[PDB]
């Protein structure tokens, strides 16, 4: 018997390399087919009508908001935007499986999670416009949302940095005896970052109640997954770190829900990490700065998460064309009301450029604030002052 | 815009700054069969079009995408250069250079010294978009050059225009030291002028006096050179003050002699940069000038820089050291 | 040794610098049940004995080893602090802080600002051994503080002795901003003096005038404070020159007022640090002092720093800005 | 059939997490038992006598050098040292399987590879002493060896940084049509670094002819592997990146040789990475700065690579006690000759502190060199000048 401290294993007396299984990778868990039919009755979560209607309304309200704000960006009314097209199921399926106070760290393409947690349209808008209602004080580019009330840690642009952070928050939760789980969303491109290897390993070694949720949508900007990795996607990495792992059909809200619900239950009971890789497809451009036709649908028309959910509602007798029409109208009205309000609000006082750099304001930073104030007293005609509060 | 761009070596064509970078890269691969270009999204031509057409011209083994991992991109580039092959790495925004900070500072910069010149990574260049862009906020606006200026063994180079960019980029690529070449992204489309089709070089560690003057020296780099050029115009018109306008070009090793020679003549110095004041590279220039030109200095040296905060989204117009902030500082320094 | 160490709040015991750090950590965990300490090899007491006995006293969930991954250690520490719990991360040598540079600069420093204070990592402290050690060569000798000084949103703090170290470390731990606390490792065993057993604080962003003088101001931090103290003695004896000796203590935000007040009195300034000259923090102090004290300065400000090279093994005695290099620079500045 | 770009896989209609196999990990390949007996004749490489004698002499010469230099350090004659005890088999077994011009990147505990490539005792000594014979010009701490002639890239202290570098050198070799392979050694602690995830993924995606060679010796300084990772060691990570992987008994020079020889053949033919995790045990202290009794042999007396090789030699009739005695004497003499020479050589000229920072010397760096020269003219009595050349 081998005695080495670094592994538990038998000897073998023949030379055999371990080959990766990439052609027959980890299978894709799926609950309902593309016609919204349940495939295996024993896997049906039988979510109640009101909850399934909330999943559906959340994804379509997000879709309505995406369309309007994408247009606002094209017109130059906001500086930037990123849509969620094709990935709305991963957001709502997973958020619905969490407890309200489970802490969320994300990347930027998870706004459905906030929607599901009832983040006001006014606040999505306020952040994108950087107006006086934005609790982020207009400091970050659009879609960098955050909400302390709804336990959604502020998004930042640097990819994957939230992965080891989410692990630390999960370790703290364990110590606090929280009965709380942290979920950490990231894309398959972000998973190539060193911080992903940091986070996965720490969560296993330090026994943290965290779910790592990878949206694998086939592209990182222009880069197809064939140039991103060569193993069997992200799910096949998890067992190597000792992380229980699963791959799901990210266009199936029920598959995403079931996987997330069971991961949450086990992560919190057992203080161990789980990894879920949700297979989907990025229907939109990467962002308003991307024209994706430069490097690449079947997905939009033959396998969309919203369409699939709609078919399911119909089969239960839970939705019809009349309701669909009324909701289309009501959601447009709600988004348009928030949009008009957000455009009319002023931007925050330029003083706010200096606060929160440190908790307190260092005297030398206050000197800089004072220098700006004197500058604007003299040269203010040359600045967009009428747009800014106070 | 907070600035206005204003515009021997054979035939030229009008090129904007992204095109001048492509021209430099195209000339480099044509003449150096070892040269490769790699990084995130460079295969389809890059997110700022700097590599358009190059993979089709030179082949997929020579212009290719990497995984999304900056510490990998730089470590990988160093290893190519260790074999003697030219490695032109891209980092997609300078704001995301930091994951590679250890590979740059502990490895690339020290490779030659610590081996006694048995090994080196001289044939590495790292190019990255840089500087403000109107709405880039915290992570698509940064100017990290002062972080790198404190690291002996690398060169850091920033052009102000398409003509400058191609000449300085070719020099970086061919220089026998690891170089970081920061491309001011606001100029990628905005600045266009005549650029030689065929390769040419502009020397590193050499400032350029773009306008002679006698009353005050103004120093900047990147887009900020255009701001101080306008400031020079404002000062002439409003104050009858003659400004000498200098583009530093190379951050390290920097052209100490050209700056000191100017200040010895004018007696006054103002340095400006988008990066935050504290720890910014203007501190190094101001200290050095004070040390060399003490007897000539008629007024304290002025530094007009970004404030000591992260780079904001909606407050950008109030954050940058624009022409009015530079002008006002100059006015006070002239009155001193 | 290139330096000599020379040595209210209740009972004291003689402690060397590593013991003062343990005392600070022990007092911190005793009074703050959320506080944890983690990093490479901290469980058995650390490679410089700074955590001896703490895991046995406070428990394996509170003092524990991480995997060997600095970007992970810092990202992990930020996430603990996001929940409000005190996170005291160790980075084993300051030379290996660079893998975490992106987590420090792009994340920790910007966390509060970019969220509008919805989230923060104020309860994070990162402590790391720092500075030369006689034979540490390129990667166990570095002084990285100037890299961090250009990043608004973090504090950077360096003590000169055991009494100073415990008071400043407690202040870092309790401060509501991410702090980097650099422990001069050559002093871990070498410097010993009386240290209060019970907790006490020394304020951040406050310099200490340790010796009053009238002819010249000398500024340093860490071990280098002891070098300039000796230099002050050499100047008194050899030149009849009265030196005011100041320990800066906090690198950012730094105590501009105390330094300027001194130079307004003396008319002359010399700043010294082990880190390389170019881009070093002496540049920021020299620039600022020149700007505020122009009319009082009788001579150019002198900077006596490490050379602009990586930190050598066998040449260490020739590399460091020792008492003779500082003395000689002072002599010339006095003659100016 | 699933259509997702990010993975190739079937659907599954039941929720099943993938569990890691940690208790029955990847088996440990072994060729000879602890008595130097071949276990499976079909795996015997039948290396010729002269080559096996070179493996043995290389490991014992390294061992003799380690003992002397460890003592030199304890006495303060050199500033630092790190021994190779217990790991000598991994170095020589692998080096013997490489072509002479295959490029090596290492960590610091692979000096046997240089020994096997005939690096002179005088040059190991020169580096540790930082004397005038050191081609590294005395700039790095001891054991940071490098040799351009023997294709052994200079060691640096920052852990794992050489991993993505080695990948780049392998990509360059492929382009050059080299028929060359790069090998990259690192420890199991170093494998936790982000750069390891960078290197492994790049080598797979970019199809590079590289062997990643992990010495898993149970500890990273004080930290046992139970605190380093929770999956099945380092070998189990490789398939996740699409890397062919194997675990070997690192105390068996033949197992290490066979695995390395086949990896090299396939990596160079196929332009694909291989990973070998060699299970061993760090018999020595981590370094001269470590007293390992603070945190932790059977290994030294019951499973040592040198002992095992010696048993094999005896079984072939290739060694005996008389030869062992003569070689013990000759190797001590050779090491002691180099040691005496190294101690008598001066250190290099202090001018050399300034060269090679850049290829050329920048004028401002020359000004600094000049400032030192003037300084030593005046204050030279206060410096150890008599020890330094010129
Ligand atoms: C809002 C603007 C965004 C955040 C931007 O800057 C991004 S997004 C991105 C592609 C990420 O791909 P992904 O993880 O697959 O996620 P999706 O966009 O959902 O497919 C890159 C390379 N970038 C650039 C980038 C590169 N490197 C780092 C460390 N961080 C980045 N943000
Ligand atoms: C010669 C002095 C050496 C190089 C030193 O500084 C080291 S060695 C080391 C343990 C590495 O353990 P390992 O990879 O298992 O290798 P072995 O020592 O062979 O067991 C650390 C944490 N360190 C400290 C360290 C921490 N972090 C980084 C990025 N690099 C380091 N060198
Ligand atoms: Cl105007
Ligand atoms: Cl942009
Ligand atoms: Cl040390
Ligand atoms: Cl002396
Ligand atoms: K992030
Ligand atoms: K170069
Ligand atoms: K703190
Ligand atoms: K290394
Ligand atoms: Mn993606
Ligand atoms: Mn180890």
């Amino acid at each position: 018997k081998p005695q080495f401290p670094g592994a538990s294993a038998e000897f073998i007396d023949k030379l055999e390399f371990i080959q990766p299984n990439v052609i027959s990778g980890i299978p894709i868990y799926r609950v309902m087919d593309r016609q919204g039919q349940i495939i295996n009755p024993s896997e049906d979560p039988h979510l109640p009508k009101e909850k399934v209607l909330k999943l559906y309304k959340s994804m379509t309200l997000l879709n309505t908001m995406d369309r309007i704000l994408y247009e606002s960006q094209r017109q130059g009314r906001i500086s930037f935007y990123m849509t969620n097209y094709g990935e709305e199921g991963t957001h709502v399926g997973s958020a619905a499986a969490l407890d309200n106070t489970d802490l969320v760290f994300g990347q930027y393409r998870e706004a459905g999670v906030l929607m599901y947690r009832d983040y006001p349209l006014e606040l999505f808008m306020a952040q994108c416009y950087g107006n006086i209602s934005d609790l982020g004080k207009g400091r970050q580019m659009p879609v960098h949302y955050g909400c302390k009330e709804r336990h959604f840690v502020t998004i930042s642009s640097p990819l994957a940095t939230q992965i080891p952070q989410a692990v630390g928050a999960a370790y703290a939760a364990k110590r606090a005896n929280a009965n709380r789980v942290v979920i950490c969303y990231f894309g398959e491109g972000a998973a190539s970052e060193g911080d992903a290897h940091a986070g996965f390993n720490f969560a296993a070694t330090l026994e943290c109640p965290i779910i790592f949720f990878c949206r694998n949508n086939g592209y990182a900007i222009s880069t197809p997954t064939s140039e991103q990795y060569r193993g069997d996607g992200i799910a096949a990495r998890g067992p190597g770190y000792g992380i229980m792992s699963i791959r799901v059909d990210g266009n199936d809200v029920f598959a995403v829900y079931n996987a997330t619900k069971e991961a949450r239950r086990r992560a919190v009971a057992e203080n161990q990490p789980f990894l879920i890789e949700a297979m989907t497809y990025r229907i939109g451009h990467h962002s308003t700065s991307d024209d994706s036709s430069a490097y690449r649908n079947y997905w939009d028309k033959q396998d969309h998460p919203i369409s699939r959910l709609r078919h399911y509602l119909l089969s239960q007798g839970w939705w019809d064309e009349e309701q669909e029409k009324a909701w289309r109208k009501q959601s447009r009205r709600k988004v348009m009301e928030a949009f008009e309000q957000a455009e009319r609000k002023p931007k925050p006082n330029p003083n706010l450029l200096f606060s929160d750099v440190y908790q307190e304001m260092p005297a030398q930073l206050r000197k800089q604030q004072e220098s700006l104030a004197r500058h604007l007293q003299t040269y203010g005609e040359h600045y967009p002052l009428d747009h800014f509060d106070k | 815009a907070h600035f206005t761009f204003q515009p021997e070596y054979g035939q030229t064509q009008k090129m904007n700054l992204f095109q001048s970078v492509t021209s430099a890269l195209d000339n480099s691969l044509a003449k150096d069969p070892t040269a490769v270009i790699f990084g995130e999204d460079v295969a389809f031509g890059g997110v700022f079009r700097c590599t358009v057409g190059l993979r089709d011209k030179y082949g997929k083994d020579r212009v290719f995408n990497t995984p999304l991992c900056e510490q990998g991109i730089v470590g990988f580039g160093i290893g190519i250069a260790v074999t003697g092959a030219t490695a032109i790495a891209e980092i997609q925004f300078a704001d995301y250079i930091f994951p590679a900070f250890d590979q740059i500072v502990n490895e690339a910069a020290k490779y030659r010294y610590r081996s006694g010149d048995l090994f080196n990574c001289g044939s590495l260049t790292i190019r990255s978009p840089w500087g403000c862009v109107g709405h880039g906020a915290l992570y698509h606006s940064q100017s990290p050059e002062a972080f790198f200026a404190h690291c002996p063994g690398i060169k850091v180079v920033i052009p102000r225009s398409p003509f400058q960019a191609k000449g300085l980029l070719l020099s970086c690529i061919e220089d026998k030291n690891p170089c970081i070449f920061f491309e001011p992204k606001i100029l990628y489309r905005a600045a266009a002028e005549e650029v030689p089709i065929e390769p040419y070089n502009i020397p590193l560690s050499q400032a350029e006096v773009i306008q002679e003057g006698s009353d005050v020296t103004l120093v900047a780099w990147g887009t900020q050179v255009h701001v101080i050029r306008e400031v020079a115009s404002m000062a002439k018109e409003k104050l009858g003050v003659s400004c000498e306008v200098i583009d530093l070009r190379t951050i390290i090793p920097w052209d100490v002699d050209t700056i000191c020679k100017s200040v010895i003549k004018t007696g006054r110095l103002l340095i400006s940069h988008e990066a935050p004041l504290t720890g910014g590279f203007a501190s190094e220039i101001s200290s050095t000038v004070q040390e060399e030109c003490f007897l000539n200095l008629e007024a304290p040296i002025s530094r007009v820089c970004g404030y000591d905060t992260p780079f904001p989204h909606i407050f950008e117009p109030f954050y940058i050291p624009d022409k009015w902030k530079c002008y006002d500082a100059l006015r006070k320094m002239i009155n001193y």
